[PDB]
């Protein structure tokens, strides 16, 4: 995976755990996500950990955090074609501009994706979709 | 007219898609009149019966809404029996006093 | 002429017959309504061997198709224009 | 389907239980099925119950266990009204051609014409939508009561 | 977070009390839950208020129920997945095969979660159970 | 002139083709990862990344 | 018309592709066969294609297999009128035969003779080939439109 993403997943492993040995355990995630926010049902953390055989191992939780963070084209080309697609001269590609593109170009995309990225991201609420920072959120930038 | 002709599933030969009117010779004129009349009866009575039920619908009562409300009360009672017992009522709390 | 305010024109103001119901085929027998001919319903069509239910006579009679022509729906009876009939037979024109 | 509405079926059933015994008159039980999000005409209200005789409408009362089959065939009535049939039947009821239908004209073509129920029923068709010349906005009227 | 869960929490809180002021006041829902069901004591809501910064306000219980229903996804795709597991399309689902397949997937699972699932699942003496009600219960249903 | 102007407009037509060709793919893939499944259960483990 | 520049023809064919399927709109494959060493008017640009309707012109794309008929039917022009006939005819056209024609009158007989070009067409013609005099020199004009 991306070397920057690999080192950020190492940083993840080292902030969740204070006894770095190449394995993350359930208590560490539970307590730390209970500190920053509050951990949801431990079933969800078991589900996140069970995306890798047994207890998440060093290279194993690295690749697990990798395929959990990726699975689609990187942020760079996303924001690049967003820039060269702008027919609005705002710096960011509009919700409505991505909307009018997804219909007649490529494949169709429901607005529920748009409403979800709208309500589940600290983007500017003005009908314009920013991608300079949101694509970093897509690579673990803020959320 | 040609649209309601194909919707009549015809085309003007004893009648005529012209320039201002479908001119009718003797024949298709009153046949199409009869078809129109029959379907007028059909749609009138269909809306009338669907409207009787429909008007019970608009007409139900406010007992309707109070019954739905007491059902929601049953739902929320079941919900408090649902989550306030097991540790899924205290797994987002006890930290926001410091958040 | 056309004055419903004056019967003096109602000897011309055309009282085109009708059924007063939004259906148009319940007055002319889809079989054949029927020289004042005898608006009827074919009960047994065997050619002209047509026992029309002679609805102007109430007679399931093997009757001439002379009488049993297209006596168009009485909704087209006593019309201004005979052309308003379905088929302008004097079974209905008459 | 589920119990959340099956108990709703029970409660909206005993709602029209003027006897309060869980067994509801056939007219009243199709009225219940009205009350349950559907809207059967008294005609179909009964029709779902095996085409009950006028007394079976009222004396052969319907228990809740017999209310599930009738309620299913209430939903299978589909006499809730098609919006094209709505607009077209009201459009030939729109003999004024206003996109609307006169309230008095509708009550005429509704309780003095076609299928019958309480006059108040076609009133609250035109009432709640009464306007100039009673010109019930038949499209607005009918989409709202369809959602209503 | 997700819109459906939070709007459901809102309607529930608005119907549960008699004098709404953006707070959960002990007496109102106390008397309601006593009228329809078990009568609680002021100790429960006293701890609930000591479980929140000051009194329990609108957003407090809002985000409470929010993440206490988060970790769960829109049940659309979840019910679409729950149906296709059958081999004869009877319309009912079994939990034991799911547990047996998940216990060998990833890490070892816990036992409080299966308890949370069983305590709200209508099971007959033949394992009869359906997902029309399961995904409803996982999303703050009516059991 | 019309031949001249299609020769003149080749330079805009092919670039429009290639531009939209990359634009559709990237925008659609963004909307894809936006409708991704592991973005609402993984988005609470992301604060622990 | 030889099957060796079939490669060039497919190349520029896909150059003005929008559907992106090896299949190019007929007006688009027409501007293609224009910029393949030809100078056809949008009118003949369309007609050479087995006469595709404006729908076929810009909706039913061209399969390259039938672009080989199109390259045949465009290679008939390969260019436009003679420049000596250009100069003599735009001299006799011009009311004096001086050597240029009013940008007014030249853009005129470019939008008022033959295929009535878009005035942007007669302009990117005339502008970009203008002499800043208003009597736009059809000599420079026609010729740099000929090469370009």
């Amino acid at each position: 995976f991306d070397q920057s993403q690999i080192q950020e997943f190492k940083e993840a492993f080292n902030m969740i755990d204070q006894n770095r040995d190449g394995f993350i355990d359930k208590e560490d995630l539970h307590d730390m996500l209970a500190s920053m926010g509050k951990n949801p049902t431990d079933e969800y953390l078991e589900g996140m950990m069970s995306e890798a055989p047994g207890p998440i191992n060093f290279t194993m939780f690295l690749t697990m955090f990798g395929e959990k963070l990726n699975g689609t084209d990187p942020e760079d080309v996303i924001r690049n074609a967003f820039a060269c697609f702008d027919e609005e001269a705002s710096g960011f590609i509009h919700e409505d501009h991505l909307r009018e593109l997804l219909t007649t170009m490529g494949d169709r995309f429901t607005d529920e994706e748009v409403d979800e990225m709208y309500r589940e991201a600290p983007i500017d609420k003005k009908g314009n979709f920013n991608y300079v920072e949101f694509t970093r959120i897509l690579k673990h930038g803020a959320k | 007219c040609i649209l309601m002709i194909k919707a009549l599933e015809l085309d003007p030969n004893l009648y005529r898609i012209g320039q201002s009117k479908i001119f009718f010779r003797t024949g298709v004129l009153a046949h199409l009149e009869e078809e129109r009349d029959l379907k007028i009866t059909d749609v009138i009575i269909a809306f009338q019966a669907q409207c009787r039920g429909y008007l019970a619908r608009k007409a139900f009562a406010k007992r309707q809404q109070q019954l739905t409300a007491m059902k929601v009360i049953q739902r929320n009672c079941a919900a408090y029996l649902k989550l306030r017992n097991w540790q899924w009522w205290r797994l987002f709390t006890k930290v926001k006093p410091l958040l | 002429s056309q004055k419903p305010l004056s019967d003096d024109e109602k000897f011309l103001f055309v009282d085109k017959n009708f059924v007063n119901n939004p259906l148009a085929q319940a007055d002319w027998s889809a079989k054949k309504l029927v020289h004042g001919f005898e608006a009827a319903s074919i009960k047994e069509e065997k050619g002209d061997e047509v026992t029309v239910e002679l609805q102007e006579n109430g007679k399931k009679v093997t009757l001439s198709k002379d009488d049993i022509q297209k006596m168009n729906p009485p909704k087209f009876s006593k019309v201004e224009d005979m052309a308003e009939l379905t088929c302008l037979n004097e079974a209905s024109v008459l | 389907f589920s119990e959340e509405q099956t108990a709703e079926f029970k409660e909206a059933f005993q709602l029209f239980d003027r006897t309060g015994d869980g067994k509801i008159l056939y007219s009243q039980c199709g009225d219940v099925m009205r009350a349950l999000g559907q809207n059967p005409t008294n005609a179909e209200v009964m029709k779902v119950l095996g085409n009950p005789k006028s007394d079976e409408m009222n004396l052969k009362t319907l228990n809740f266990e017999q209310f599930l089959p009738m309620m299913q065939t209430i939903a299978k009535n589909k006499d809730q009204g098609c919006f094209e049939d709505y607009v077209e039947g009201l459009r030939v009821f729109d003999k004024e051609g206003n996109g609307t239908v006169m309230g008095a004209e509708i009550r005429h073509v509704l309780v003095t014409l076609g299928e019958k129920m309480t006059e108040e029923e076609v009133e609250q068709l035109v009432a709640g939508h009464e306007d100039s010349n009673g010109c019930i906005n038949y499209e607005e009227l009918v989409r709202m009561v369809l959602s209503g």
